[PDB]
């Protein structure tokens, strides 16, 4: 059994969707799902909802 | 802002300000894009024509890094009524690209699905702008930021002398003396999860300021998520 966006936001570092069991994870546009389905990477150099500071 | 803190280099670069003819900052934003600002509605009443001020973070000295832009198109929401507050939403197109640099970003938006639990869950949100310190005060000259906890619908009805539609959402303090005010209208309240900020609503209005027994209250920006991208798409 595999199911829950509840355990831990199911690991993904922004939307989490449950399909059927499995978690789902998406990124905010500016952003692209790791490889891992649950990372999200930043596209360009300022990605939304980051601090532009020195980082 | 009343009895907040002071936001550092960097620490809020999605708040822009919207300036009168005369420069004056007469309310805030939150920067979408290289082209969209979310704000209130109503902020389009204190001025015949304005422009949009970013990577402003002292409204006094010229540090440089800061741009103004000019709106081409408002985008206000057709059912905002001052008789009833509610609808408090407008999205404002400039006519110029905003270049990102420090203290310039956009900040994310959500799903209304994942903002309505787990952002909406969380026990504290962030706001900012340029207003009022006090009430009956001068209107701030550094931009401020507060941490403001997540107020529950009923109690928040319960202490707003007017009636809290759908579309709104208290955040606050009940004793402690912190709480936007005036001048911070428009201005964004983001919600940050992990690292990242996602706007969940801006800065409508509220009885006073860090009124004892009062909330401050905001637009709930997860119910305009589809005008959003309309507006965006433009429409
Ligand atoms: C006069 C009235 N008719 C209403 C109908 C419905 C809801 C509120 C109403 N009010 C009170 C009201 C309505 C709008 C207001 C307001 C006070 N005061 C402001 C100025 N901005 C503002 C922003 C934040 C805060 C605060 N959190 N303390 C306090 C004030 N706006 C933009
Ligand atoms: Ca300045």
């Amino acid at each position: 059994t595999r199911k829950l966006c509840s355990l831990d936001n199911g690991d993904c570092d922004q939307f989490c969707h449950e399909e059927q069991n499995s978690v789902v994870c998406s990124c905010a546009r500016g952003y692209t799902l790791a490889d891992n389905g649950k990372a999200c990477i930043p596209t360009g150099p300022y990605p939304c909802g980051k601090q532009t500071l020195e980082r | 802002i009343v009895g907040g803190q002071e936001c550092k280099d960097g620490e809020c670069p999605w708040q822009a300000l919207l300036i009168n003819e005369e420069n004056e900052g007469f309310c805030g934003g939150t920067i979408l894009s290289e082209f969209y600002i979310l704000t209130a509605a109503h902020c389009l009443y204190q001025a015949k024509r304005f422009k949009v001020r970013v990577g402003d973070r002292n409204t006094e000295q010229e540090e440089g890094g800061e741009a103004v832009h000019e709106v081409e198109v408002v985008i206000k929401h057709n059912r905002f009524t001052k008789e009833t507050y509610d609808f408090d939403i407008a999205v404002l197109r400039l006519k110029t690209p905003i270049t990102f640099r420090m203290n310039v970003a956009p900040a994310c938006l959500p799903e209304r699905d994942w903002a309505e639990s787990t952002l909406m869950t969380q026990k504290t949100g962030i706001v900012s702008g340029f207003g009022r310190t006090h009430e009956k005060g001068r209107q701030s000259t550094r931009l401020k930021m507060l941490e403001v906890p997540y107020v529950d619908r009923n109690s928040c009805k319960l202490s707003s002398s007017f009636i809290i539609t759908q579309n709104m959402f208290c955040a606050g303090y009940d004793t402690k003396q912190e709480d936007a005010c005036q001048g911070d209208s428009g201005g964004p309240h983001v919600t940050r999860f992990k690292d990242t900020y996602f706007v969940t609503g801006i800065v409508s209005w509220g009885e006073g300021c860090a009124r004892k027994g009062k909330y401050g209250i905001y637009t709930k920006v997860t119910a305009f998520l589809k005008w959003i991208d309309r507006s965006m798409k433009t429409r």
